[PDB]
């Protein structure tokens, strides 16, 4: 969705987002 | 094509020379048209001093159709996480707060709350409070002037607090075992939590809070609001628009 | 050392659709699984694989006498704001936006007595004149001719057919981008019952599915409540 | 031919009227609760079968958009009696349903209603779970055929096979306050003929029915 | 100064009336109904020490024409009239709210 | 105010200790488990209570434990509450005695703190009853045992969301 | 160690005092009805639990020859309720029982019963299937020991842990008028000793149920 | 130092990274005992109303 | 289960369908929930002139329960690093210090 | 601990934080 | 020397520093 720069995972995913299982 | 309808399942006719796709219905993508910040709501901050109402993220309520509240209606379910960004539009003359620290402090599903005073900053004489649970520690808090500041406005991430797999929107049946008007459609916490707004202004301005829904994922369709009255029988509707006539 | 860099005079201000999020202010916080049924991703696919009651006088159904023969039995200007397409899903969800570029199809389900039979007519007039008004102007263009009796229903796709390759989703004074014509049903052959007595009137379903190569471009904020 | 013998339990539901046999969404999971470390019944074929409510008596001035509201079951439950028995003692249950609406009719009868499987059914004034006659907003029945559905039309049928899964936010739930598959039927053409009834008629019954940890004594 | 700029592709809509409202100690400052966030991108710039009042972003080909004409020689509606003739409906790039 | 309940040959019936079972609730208000919990929000676990008895050496008491899902209004007597979820114990040789009280509830996560009745705060209650009253070599040497009531944190249990601290109430 | 824990459903009897784990003529058997052509439920694992009845309060002059009657369940059914519920509902139950007689005692208290599970058990003055307190024969105890038991001797321990299958002429049976399984308890030797009561208990408990085509409702 | 002193305050503020922690201890209370038998309720996200 | 109680050790029971995981426990984590900047103290500065009062960054001493305060005295002995974050509420009115 | 982001190692870990043994 | 940035060779040690022999 909406976020194509490559600067979106300067926080990588477990602090930008949720996680499911 | 004779259609034996009524078994629910739609029924087709395709022409001749059936049109070639482009734009590939990308624009309607669920995930891709509810992860741009809206502006949803719209608040009065808290004085340092006294008790709070502690605001509480629950976007699932619609009303004043702009595009975003139908649409999140659109669905039964909802999981997606949260940003927000609030502004803070002055109220009167924009010169009367030197300074303005607003203390947006962002809270998980479940919380405490009671929030009376236990700060205190010492300095010369005055000493000026702070409420006990804005200041920082455990949940996020933000401190951003309201003077010179080119955008009184911050914003950040929120992952999915709630306790249930997905959100509800709709809810039949009721939140707690006191079957009561009200708890209906409540359901304990179908949210995204809440924050408290103290600053020394609370007056003087207001907010405008925005909601960036992230990984939206949305479950069992709904029927879809019309959003217009009926117009004349047989005819067009007719929208002042970038094309029309003149 | 210190890295040298130049703001753009945008800078410190908003953007409403900046591809890229914010701070991550919580982390870590792992997610319950879900186990529900009946999700979707695109908005499109949910139109597509269902219909919805075209709103004809305010119901959702024309009627078939055995008086009718020339006179027009339905009439709306295809564009997703038109009278009848107006309570639709596939219309109503347009809205968010601001473009379509599809044929749609509709369904007549027909209601009658069992005892009855109709027969009928369809016809797509592109625009042009000005609503032709009587099969025998109109049967001169697209149109399909149906029997119930047997069948149950019937299904007939209205194409798309224009000059440019997206239209509007808004409807407004005559432009060749709004009005993408008409949609007219016929009584080919006044309808028959078992006795004029028990069997006044038979009905029929207008049902609104999504075509097979219609889909929406642009989203839009919501104007005003008119 | 339009056989529709649907058995559940040892309650043999033979019709004709029915045509389709409509999965509303998907099939339903016999698999425990993701949330409960708790010991599970999972109650058998005998009780789990069928109930059959006779719905109404649909009359012939009915303005499209009267349907009967079915939050499944409760209200109703009372009269499932011997999973109703259990339910009871048994904080929450995982299960979802089997449904037939029938209606008796003849050659000379116009009408024809949306029957539908609503998730999460809004509504029902803070006297939901009752079932009974609301009207609904119009448009509803516009679009009311975007919940998973099949329609009666007495052109062509009586029946209506409406078979869900199981559905709630939580993977399970207490069916005594949270009715995920709540049925409805709506007018889309109003009736039309000889001047007798047309009784409405439906066969309701639970399936894969797992209810949690017994409760005290009503003593 | 918040300027409210709201840029609108091909097509969009347009009856922009009250509908927002900040409420904050009294008075309350309104802001224009379609003005505010959502589908077609908003940008808030401060009028007030903003060492450039200016903002600036992209804004892809809106139009329904697989090309832009610039002259065109017929009309743009079936009301040949004295004005739709170089006109066409919406050989352009949208729009603007501020 | 003490950590134990009592046991005299004169009970039966009534209920012998009695609690609803949420992080904040009365007797799990001192505990570490719960403690600990209230720098959060949510748990999700299923606990563990271990039943010291102290009495005499020349004492048996036998005895009964059940878990109360919510819904009634607590029951108050073995009779109705021995149609729920219990287990029966028999000190003599035992020497103490362990109770898993489970996590049974349609949401993944629950309330470290406690309010008003909802769904998700009452998990129900903890029960422990008098299925055989007390005994003693002489009923003047010993009038009562006692027991232990030990809360270990379940072994599925655990806590997510920290929380700043409300104020203090 | 005399660590005597039973489980049936998720009623966790732990009790020292069961020395032994009398299986009273046979282990039961799940094989339906020989003489049942009728669809059956296999009550579940929660329901038949356990249930855990005070029986009564042993005295101290209470010669040689008095016990406890106990037809299993009847009257002490109503109480069983989740099962309960169930067989009301339901024509016949093919069950055995589980069963932990329980007596609080010490080490100054003489006194013993021969508690046993008796088969079609005679007696009960067409006022049977009530559990309570008619005494016996004498003789009754010389021969009481006939019929599968287990003896509670207060100088050893506090349980007898009888565990029966399924009995009655026919291939199962309406609970509601033929209790096969009622169990007893006479005392061999007078209480003596402090002063105190000496509470009785047992932690009655159905096992393998099956109970037969559903009845009409109660209303 | 600064040629205020005067006229503001500060709220210091402690980010402790790589904290280790060694010998556990009992956990404080914080919160008065409610009424026997009971729920102690404080006005959360969730709550009733 | 019979626990033979007394020597310490705790006693666990374990039921039926034991319930899967989730969330990991990681929000339990001592050295992650301490790793972010809490609002500890609070005091007035110096006159560049005179004497100070050289301020002492003791963490260990607890009282108002900020959830911070609890947490720290939850071990015995403690190894960390710091970082601090000075911020500075005007007491009066804000332009009165040019600088 | 709290820092995923792809910057924390601008100074390297002697400048940053401490080392044990 | 306390300098322990990825950054500090943005100048490249000509411009940065001396240089010897």
């Amino acid at each position: 969705g909406n976020s194509g720069s490559i600067v979106q995972n300067f926080y990588m995913q477990q602090y930008q987002n949720s996680i499911d299982a | 094509v004779t259609n034996v309808g009524e078994d629910g399942e739609p029924g087709e006719t395709e022409p001749r020379h059936a049109l070639s796709p482009v734009d590939m219905h990308v624009h309607t993508d669920v995930s891709f048209l509810l992860d741009r910040f809206f502006d949803v709501e719209t608040l009065e901050l808290s004085n340092l001093t006294g008790s709070p109402a502690t605001h509480v993220l629950d976007p699932f309520g619609s009303t004043a159709q702009l595009a975003w509240a139908r649409l999140l209606n659109t669905c039964t379910y909802f999981f997606s996480d949260l940003e927000l960004s609030i502004q803070f539009k002055f109220t009167t003359t924009p010169s009367s707060v030197g300074e303005g620290f607003v203390w947006v402090k962002w809270f998980p599903v479940g919380a405490p709350t009671k929030t009376t005073d236990a700060w205190q900053l010492e300095g010369g004489g005055n000493s000026v409070r702070i409420q006990q649970l804005a200041v920082a520690g455990m949940s996020p808090t933000v401190v951003f002037k309201i003077a010179g500041s080119r955008s009184q406005a911050c914003g950040f991430s929120v992952p999915y607090t709630s306790m249930w797999r997905v959100v509800p929107v709709f809810y039949n049946g009721w939140g707690a075992p006191t079957k009561e008007k009200a708890t209906y459609n409540w359901l304990p916490g179908a949210h995204f939590g809440s924050i408290l707004l103290t600053s020394d202004a609370h007056d003087k301005g207001g907010c405008y809070l925005r909601y960036r829904f992230p990984r939206a994922n949305m479950y069992c369709p709904r029927p879809i609001p019309p959003a217009f009255t009926r117009p004349a029988d047989k005819t067009r509707h007719k929208f002042p628009t970038n094309i029309n006539k003149q | 050392a210190p890295i040298r860099v130049v703001s753009v005079p945008e800078s410190d201000s908003f953007m409403s659709s900046v591809p890229d999020n914010s701070t991550p202010l919580y982390p870590k916080v792992v997610v319950p699984p879900r186990q529900v049924p009946g999700r979707f991703t695109n908005f499109i696919d949910v139109a597509k694989q269902t219909y919805s009651f075209c709103s004809i006088s305010g119901k959702p159904y024309f009627e078939v006498t055995n008086t009718s023969g020339d006179e027009p039995l339905f009439q709306m200007d295809v564009s997703l704001s038109a009278a009848e397409l107006h309570g639709t899903y596939v219309a109503s969800l347009s809205s968010f936006f601001a473009q379509y570029r599809g044929s749609l199809n509709f369904n007549f389900i027909f209601t009658g007595a069992a005892a009855t039979k109709a027969k009928f007519l369809v016809a797509f007039v592109p625009p042009h004149s000005a609503a032709p008004k009587t099969r025998d102007e109109a049967m001169a263009c697209i149109h399909a001719v149906w029997d119930v009796g047997l069948n149950s229903a019937f299904s007939f796709n209205v194409p798309y057919s224009s000059p440019a390759d997206f239209m509007a989703v808004y409807s407004a004074e005559a432009t060749v981008v709004n009005v993408s014509g008409w949609l007219q049903v016929y009584a080919l052959t006044a309808l028959t019952s078992t006795d004029i007595a028990v069997n006044s009137k038979g009905r029929v379903l207008v049902a609104v599915s999504a075509g097979p190569d219609f889909s929406l471009r642009h989203p839009v904020d919501l104007p005003d409540k008119q | 031919d339009r056989i529709e013998t649907t058995v559940v339990g040892v309650t043999i539901i033979n019709s004709q009227g029915s045509v389709g046999t409509t999965y509303c969404y998907s099939k339903p999971d016999g698999r425990p609760p993701s949330t409960v470390s708790d010991p599970v019944t999972r109650l058998g074929p005998t009780l789990s079968r069928h109930y059959t409510f006779k719905v109404g008596e649909w009359p012939h001035s009915q303005s499209h958009g009267h349907a009967w509201i079915c939050p499944l079951p409760s209200d109703k439950l009372k009269k499932m009696g011997s999973f109703h028995e259990v339910v009871k003692a048994h904080h929450l249950v995982k299960n979802g349903w089997d449904v037939v609406v029938q209606v008796n009719a003849s050659f000379a009868h116009s009408g024809a209603l949306c029957v539908a499987a609503v998730p999460e059914y809004e509504h029902t004034h803070e006297k939901a779970l009752k079932w009974s006659e609301l009207e609904e907003p119009a448009y509803t029945y516009q679009q009311l055929s975007v919940f998973p559905h099949q329609l009666l039309n007495l052109r062509t049928n009586s029946s209506v096979h409406l078979v869900m899964p199981y559905i709630g936010p939580g993977p399970t739930t207490n069916l005594t306050l949270h009715n995920p598959w709540t049925i409805v039927i709506l007018i889309l053409s109003e009736l039309t003929g000889p001047g007798q009834t047309v009784p409405v008629t439906m066969s309701v019954a639970p399936i894969d029915a797992m209810v949690n940890g017994p409760l005290p004594n009503p003593e």
